């Protein structure tokens, strides 16, 4: 019985001789244990792992388990090369793929591997000192916390704070008046909640576009218990007509961008009507 | 050394099951069963030690990953400040 | 915790054979699978130590980039 598994490992050490000397459930079990031992020896020693996985795909739940083992044994970059190999060799291929992707998403960092997180989610979708205004800081990021939880905009006190803070922030946006050929002369993914900056962001137009789009997405969500005061609806309509005017006042092509936002939000209403 | 002791106890258990397969007397069967049960208890203790060491290493990686993420966040703040000042001077 | 269930299945098969060559093959197969799992765990530990070394290598690089960024701020 160990003579058999040593015979199979001598058959491997290339594909034709292995397929010849491999010549029934226990035989396939000894084959799988032989591939486990060979992949372990090659992990102790990258490309040869891909060669063995191609040989296993040529023979054939064993390659799922073996890819899981090799992805659990290699640190960062070699897993990226193996993930490129998985994206190349699809062949329409279940649960072990989900386990590998979940363990990868648990193992990553989301600071230097956000692109790789996006690739994993695409694969899973394919299968299935300076003076600082602290008051504007606190009110602005409290509005951000209100954007992150849209359920909170149905009570009384939270809605009143939302009214006060949003009207103050839109007043600041109306009163700053950027009026910018400067753009004619590394990607920041999340917001930078820093006390010290707070003014280089207000001088930008992209930051204003993100905040006004986030207002419009919240207002389109609130139009779709859970009752609204008519005064709140009039306030929503007034602020919506103001936010469209503010997006028209962005210096690069505000009218075309506002038309795009209008058509996209109408199609979002049509999409939300389905689900 | 832990893996070597693991494989040595596996060799012991292989010798005992070969002894039972060649024997297939109650006293020898009971002695082989007791030595094999001692082997199984050592294997379970070694498995417990391996899983404890693996969980310790995983948490020890995770804390350093969190600290690298925070320090990279501060670096992203400073790079945004540099980029805005450079765009402002190219404007001016 | 699957190694404990494999050890329980191996102990159950040993108690069943103790009270038959296919069960001997099954015992050898489970023994080899447990050996492969024990060989896997140390490689996972070494991979964790290599990731720790990589994070501690990246940390000083981010320190040096911050040290350059402050000088760029002052010059600008």
């Amino acid at each position: 019985l160990p003579e058999a598994r040593t015979r199979f490992t001598k058959s491997t050490r290339n594909i034709k001789p292995l397929l010849s000397t491999f010549s029934e459930n226990e035989k396939k079990c000894t084959l799988d244990q032989a591939f486990r031992g060979i992949l372990e020896e090659e992990i102790i020693n990258e490309n040869v792992l891909a060669i063995i996985s191609l040989a296993i795909g040529g023979v054939t739940s064993t390659p799922f388990v073996l890819l899981g083992d090799v992805l659990d044994c290699l640190p960062l970059d070699q897993c990226d090369t193996i993930f490129t190999f998985v994206e190349k060799n699809v062949a329409t291929w279940k649960n072990y793929l989900l386990r590998m992707c979940n363990d990868l998403l648990r193992r990553l960092s989301k600071s230097q591997n956000t692109v790789f997180c996006g690739r994993i989610q695409l694969f899973l979708a394919r299968l299935f000192s300076i003076p600082i205004d602290y008051n504007l800081y606190r009110k602005f990021w409290s509005l951000q916390d209100y954007f992150r939880n849209p359920v909170q905009c149905y009570e009384k006190i939270s809605w009143k704070t939302f009214l006060k803070y949003s009207e103050e922030v839109l007043a600041v946006f109306k009163s700053y008046k950027l009026d910018d050929k400067m753009e004619e002369l590394v990607y920041f993914a999340k917001f930078l909640t820093s006390e010290k900056l707070m003014d280089l962001q207000l001088s930008d137009s992209n930051f204003r576009r993100h905040i006004l789009l986030q207002y419009l997405i919240l207002f389109q969500y609130l139009k779709g218990n859970y009752v609204l005061t008519d005064e709140q609806s009039l306030w929503i309509e007034d602020t919506t007509k103001s936010v469209y005017q503010l997006l028209s006042e962005n210096p690069p092509d505000g009218e075309r961008f506002s038309k795009m936002v209008e058509h996209i939000l109408n199609t979002e209403e049509n999409w939300n009507s389905w689900k | 050394r832990d893996y070597e002791l693991y494989k040595y106890t596996c060799q012991e258990l292989q010798r005992l099951m070969a002894e039972i397969q060649d024997l297939k007397v109650a006293i020898e069967i009971e002695e082989r069963r007791i030595q094999s049960c001692v082997h199984f208890m050592t294997l379970k203790k070694l498995n417990r030690l391996a899983h404890i060491r693996l969980k310790k290493g995983r948490d020890q990686t995770h804390e350093a990953k969190q600290k690298v993420d925070a320090y990279h966040l501060q670096l992203q703040n400073l790079l945004y400040e540099v980029m805005h000042l450079q765009k402002e001077i190219t404007k001016c | 915790a699957g190694d404990d269930r494999r050890i329980n299945l191996l102990v159950k098969s040993f108690i069943k054979w103790c009270n038959g060559y296919s069960q001997y093959q099954r015992m050898l197969s489970t023994l080899s699978q447990c050996e492969f799992s024990m060989g896997k765990t140390l490689l996972v530990y070494d991979m964790n130590l290599r990731e720790m070394e990589n994070y501690e290598k990246i940390y000083k690089e981010i320190e040096c980039s911050i040290a350059g960024a402050h000088e760029k701020i002052a010059e600008c």
